[PDB]
């Protein structure tokens, strides 16, 4: 999260797994496997995707609240997406 | 934490209501319990397909706020907090995971006064002390079990004690979230 | 300390109902019929007592008369006799008492009653919202002993004292005035404050 | 601390650059080592008088931010950072220090992406978590020792990922200071 | 008990099927697995609301037949059991927890001949000798989960080898009860 220090709020950071759709709202979104982000206190999470191989899994971020600022700080913020891989991730079948 | 008269809960996820949008007019907001849990979930799948339920609750309040608000909030469990009005509809009754306002929260809609809430499990959330407050509550009833959908076994009340103000510019609407997670439930008489 | 104990708090028989009989009257058991006790009684949400009723009856005159009066008490899901010759007064399963005028007034104990665990004041639900249905203790009827009318009107008071009183869940006292015996609701338009106001 | 590629230099102060005001409108600045460091004091002193020479490096990199604003940096070294133009001129190739800014911050003006910098030792100045960000990079060369006048072992990075955002009012311009130390630094060839 | 190719299924209640009614005109009847179990139950429930899956089964089947009546049943399991039409209909490929007729029981629906099944796990069924066959199978695939809704492991076939033959005033259908319990069930992947 790139927002000014004073800035408050919450996010809804839901997975997916293979096969399921993308959810109709929060109210479901969360029933699944989510993380609550609030980015007043912690300014990065992670979200371990599970397992995948080569139906894919789907990511999507909700507003579990509101964006709340201060007076003389700007109104709009950024999230910078971070991916990587885990120790168990392998490769076979070199393509060029 | 403040756990409610001094029992933890004997003989299971965290689940994330709407958020509240407290605002310059608000009055106040109540939940009854477990009925809040019953329609969301697979908590509330097993309440609705079984005859006798018993649990506990861990309820988590927070508020976000900035530094440049000012307000506090009086979370409190009242057990068997039966509604007043001035018969109650369904609705206002029993609301689900949206709660419902309180038209006189001087009264409480139940003819007992605000100002002695403070006998019950309570918290106090100062936007300039603190953002959190936890409860925990333990299963209360005349009965060690009872039914999920025809009876609240308690109703979690949230008032403005003091009117939130903030200046021209800065946020209107500061949200609530309460996040709830089932303890040592039980449930019997599969339906 | 010993002042403020449950017991002692909820001591102190208090007048509960007043039976006029100008054959006979059923009083169903009411705690609420004592008109202050109902406010001291809310300020818990259960309660386990056993009741001790004390029955003086008289003339409207407060004269004492030569009669035999009958109270039968019925445990709750017994029918209630609907004459004065009903089959009810003869059922050995309802206890009664038999007491002239003259003598000193009945005084028969009552224990709890309720299948739960306590009496609860409160149903936050449905079984007709918020109709407590494990709370009915009984009924005391009563009428003269005899088939033909009686000679005298007679006037019965019943005073109950509780005992071994146990308390759970204290909660809010009662600020508004009460409108209806079963359902806690107020009159809205004229709310008022918890005391009195000053001017600064 | 970062240490480049996990090795600490092997086999003396302080140097202070011009700072550089990050706006709205800035794209990213790079500056070429040991270049940056060739035309000033008396590090550069031995540097235009000698045939040989190898070094470490200890950048470190502050940028002077109130609580009310808002954007990240990313900071990276990249060795043997080469320039593609849309040849380039020796102002372009090798700047002062007082660096250069990258037309083309998406390509790098190597024709590589932004994106995957971070394979590179690098470190994050998000301005409401920290204002510092400090890199030990070593030695890194084909060969033991070379000319520090007509080759740049690698070249710095600072590229403003989001950009600066603040309220009407306070300062439009956030100062960027980069405080470089040579360390195991070695010459030969005294001409 | 017939324990399938030698192995217990490692890494739960009885279930029981429509009876299906054998008679002079049947031919016989096949049940896809697990698709039998996905529709109904608590473990369809999780068959449907999942990715993944992996488990094993115990297939009981039952007839009710007098000491008049004659025939016999060849129960057998025939893991990845693909039909062959004279492409089939989703109703034939897949049919739920009623299964379907074979046109054609000396094929199998396969062009396979029925006489070769006993090199299949497999107990025969003889109105003289036993009413009674229970088969053991473990889980058996070329990957250790797989979908439960897109793919059948086996198929359970139950084939009249010998007529039912019967006297003018017996009861003319022998009803054939089919009680199966997943054993060592494994799921993943809640979706």
């Amino acid at each position: 999260f790139t927002g000014s220090f004073m800035a408050t709020g919450k996010m809804l950071i839901a997975y997916t797994p293979p096969g399921g759709p993308l959810p109709k709202d929060r109210a479901t979104a969360m029933l699944g496997t989510h993380v609550i982000w609030d980015f007043g206190l912690q300014s990065s999470v992670t979200l371990v995707i599970p397992w995948i191989s080569n139906t894919t899994g789907l990511v999507s971020i909700w507003y579990q609240t509101n964006y709340v600022v201060p007076i003389g700080a700007p109104n709009t913020a950024y999230i910078i997406a971070l991916a990587a891989a885990q120790k168990n991730f392998t490769m076979k079948l070199c393509k060029d | 934490i403040i756990v409610g008269y001094g029992e933890w809960p004997s003989y299971n996820r965290f689940y994330t209501l709407d958020t509240k949008l407290w605002e310059k007019s608000s009055k106040g907001w109540y939940w009854k319990f477990p009925d809040v849990l019953t329609e969301t979930g697979v908590f509330g799948q097993n309440a609705q397909f079984h005859y006798l339920y018993r649990s506990g609750f861990c309820i988590h309040v927070q508020c976000n706020a900035s530094k440049f608000h000012q307000g506090a909030l009086l979370v409190a469990v009242l057990p068997e907090y039966v509604i007043g009005t001035v018969h109650p509809p369904y609705k206002q009754t029993q609301p689900g995971a949206d709660g419902f306002e309180l038209q006189h929260p001087y009264v409480l809609d139940a003819g007992i006064p605000i100002s002695q809430l403070t006998v019950c499990p309570h918290q106090w959330i100062n936007l300039r002390t603190n953002n959190c407050a936890t409860i925990i509550v333990p299963y209360i009833n005349a009965l060690p079990f009872d039914s999920a959908l025809n009876h609240c076994n308690f109703g979690l009340l949230v008032v403005p004690i003091s009117p939130l103000d903030y200046d021209q510019g800065a946020t209107p609407v500061i949200p609530i979230t309460i996040t709830l997670a089932p303890m040592c439930s039980e449930f019997a008489g599969l339906r | 300390t010993a002042e403020t104990t449950l017991d002692s708090f909820f001591s102190r028989a208090g007048l509960v109902g007043e039976i006029d009989l100008p054959g006979y009257a059923n009083w169903d058991i009411d705690i609420t019929g004592y008109a202050q006790m109902r406010r001291k009684v809310e300020l818990f949400t259960y309660m386990r007592f056993d009741a001790e009723f004390t029955f003086v009856a008289c003339t409207p005159t407060g004269e004492v008369v030569p009669q035999l009066l009958q109270y039968m008490f019925v445990p709750p899901g017994a029918p209630k006799p609907d004459s004065r010759e009903s089959l009810a007064w003869q059922t050995a399963t309802n206890p009664s008492v038999f007491v002239k005028l003259s003598d000193p007034p009945a005084q028969v104990s009552v224990p709890f009653m309720s299948p739960a665990s306590a009496y609860q004041w409160f149903y936050d639900g449905y079984p007709e919202y918020g109709a407590m249905p494990n709370n009915m203790m009984g009924t005391f009827s009563v009428r003269t002993v005899g088939t033909s009318k009686s000679k005298y009107p007679l006037v019965v008071r019943i005073y109950m004292r509780m005992k071994h009183v146990r308390a759970w869940i204290p909660r809010p006292m009662r600020n508004q005035n009460y409108l209806f015996k079963a359902n806690p609701n107020y009159a809205g338009n004229s709310i008022k404050p918890t005391g009195a106001s000053r001017t600064a």
